[PDB]
């Protein structure tokens, strides 16, 4: 099952998400550190 | 094996080593006392 | 009928671009001598530049199963869908390979693709598959087929990156459509035998001169002029003309009389071109088009004027005999015969004249593959240091 869904993931990479998309993307701690200024924001995170 | 190392190799290319040290270096939030005494806890389901 | 790709047979991968709404064909190309990544030659414009497919083609040295090749790592036959082939490169000698590097243009899952010096390893492997439903797994694979290729050691595509401004290809996980055009099937060639893409010298008089360029004036504008010259020209570079058809598919097949093609001084890289002034100039690939680029071979200089044949998706009849055969060169747009000038190290200049003189046969002399390899290092390397050299007096 690993090896499959590994495959599975790798053939479709947007499965990572946008920091992993590999193509423009930042890294994982940036991705990580954007995530916890939104946190940090009240607008972005909120529905306002 | 083959497919165990390609997999592993697969699984470096995709996570750089930084990014996964760079998370792990972020640092928390803590739960301060304020002047009054009581607890100033923040709210971890808004939070890392 | 349908005929299969088998082993030992020459081909050309071609993929499709569509940018800016229109199309080309690329082929994928390496230079293996100072480079080992892969890049993409234009043929869809033939008409106005020649493609290089003396660096595309590839042969199909094994056609192994998947379990046939875990196997051999642990420790003519006809290609089948899902099959782990050995791409070998017909000039380098080296093999398509996933790099294991990547030039990480904006892709960090791709690897780069390029040649690789030992057959060894998973990295040189890549499973065949089909591109539609119309074929499957374990069913022949058939020349007119697009194919998708799977890199055995990193389990990626060959992959045609758009995203990059430059057209490149590398090892990534989208796919791209593959066509295996046929080159040259071994086995059918005839030995002795004009065929296409051979490197050869143009032996004129009594087997003595040969069509060559200046040498040591190491000027290019000097270079450009065409003659014939006799001594150990013959055993030298210069002597040295590749024959490339005009067409990409069994652009590796037999020549026959009539049949257009290109003649390219090997050690300078141009092309054999009529001038409006008629006379024989080695102009450069950009330059290098149909109209003044095309020749033939022709068995009497009488006016015949054959005419277009049926263009054979084979190896076909094999005409044109080494060194037996008297050829004469024709141009195709003007019909006009190369002679030469006759007037007083030989050096007698080479002209275009509409009747020639009496004795215009041409012998043709193959050379050795060593020495057309070190002819085109010999180019590679001028082009190489030349440009070493500009950086340093900039």
């Amino acid at each position: 099952n690993a090896n499959v869904v590994v495959r599975l993931l790798i053939r479709r990479p947007e499965c990572f998400g946008p920091a992993l998309r590999g193509e423009g993307g930042n890294g994982l701690l940036a991705a990580m550190e954007e995530a916890i200024k939104i946190a940090e924001d009240p607008s972005r995170d909120g529905p306002s | 094996k083959g497919e165990a190392i390609r997999i592993r190799s697969i699984l470096r290319s995709l996570i750089p080593l930084g990014d996964l040290v760079g998370v792990i270096s972020i640092a928390f939030q803590m739960p301060t006392i304020a002047k009054d005494g009581n607890v100033v806890e923040p709210d971890m389901s808004a939070g890392f | 009928e349908i005929q299969f790709l088998r082993t030992d047979d020459e081909v050309v991968l071609q993929c499709t671009a569509t940018i800016h709404k229109e199309q080309q064909k690329l082929c994928l190309a390496a230079e293996g001598f100072g480079n080992r990544l892969c890049f993409l030659e234009s043929t869809s414009n033939s008409k106005n530049v020649p493609p290089d497919l003396s660096i595309c083609t590839f042969v199909l040295e094994q056609s192994l199963s998947v379990r046939a090749l875990q196997e051999m790592l642990a420790n003519h036959r006809t290609l089948l869908y899902g099959h782990a082939i050995l791409l070998r490169h017909s000039y380098s000698g080296m093999y398509l390979c996933c790099l294991s590097t990547s030039r990480s243009s904006t892709d960090k899952l791709a690897f780069d693709v390029g040649l690789q010096e030992d057959t060894t390893g998973e990295a040189c492997w890549w499973t065949i598959h089909p591109a539609s439903k119309q074929r499957s797994e374990g069913e022949k694979v058939r020349v007119g087929d697009d194919l998708i290729l799977v890199s055995v050691s990193s389990e990626r595509y060959l992959h045609l990156s758009y995203g990059n401004g430059s057209l490149h290809v590398d090892a990534a996980f989208q796919q791209t459509l593959w066509s295996v055009a046929p080159i040259s099937s071994g086995s059918e060639a005839a030995q002795g035998y004009l065929i296409g893409g051979d490197v050869l010298r143009l032996l004129h008089g009594h087997m003595d001169e040969c069509l060559t360029v200046p040498s040591g004036e190491h000027g290019e504008e000097q270079r450009r002029t065409v003659h014939y010259e006799g001594g150990a020209v013959s055993v030298h570079a210069r002597s040295l003309w590749r024959l490339e058809t005009l067409r990409v598919a069994w652009s590796g097949s037999h020549i026959r009389w009539g049949q257009p093609f290109r003649l390219r001084h090997v050690t300078t890289g141009k092309y054999l071109s009529l001038m409006e002034d008629k006379n024989l100039l080695l102009m450069d690939k950009e330059k290098a088009d149909v109209k003044s680029t095309a020749f033939t071979f022709r068995s009497s200089k009488e006016k015949l004027d054959v005419g277009v044949r049926k263009e054979v998706d084979g190896m076909g009849t094999s005409e044109i005999k080494y060194g037996d055969s008297v050829c004469y060169i024709q141009h195709v747009d003007t019909g006009l015969w190369l002679t030469y000038q006759s007037v007083d190290s030989i050096q007698r200049k080479a002209i275009m004249h509409h009747e020639g003189h009496m004795d215009d046969g041409i012998s043709l002399s193959r050379s050795q593959h060593e020495e057309s390899r070190t002819a085109r290092v010999i180019r590679s390397t001028v082009f190489l240091f030349n440009r070493f050299i500009r950086g340093l007096d900039a």
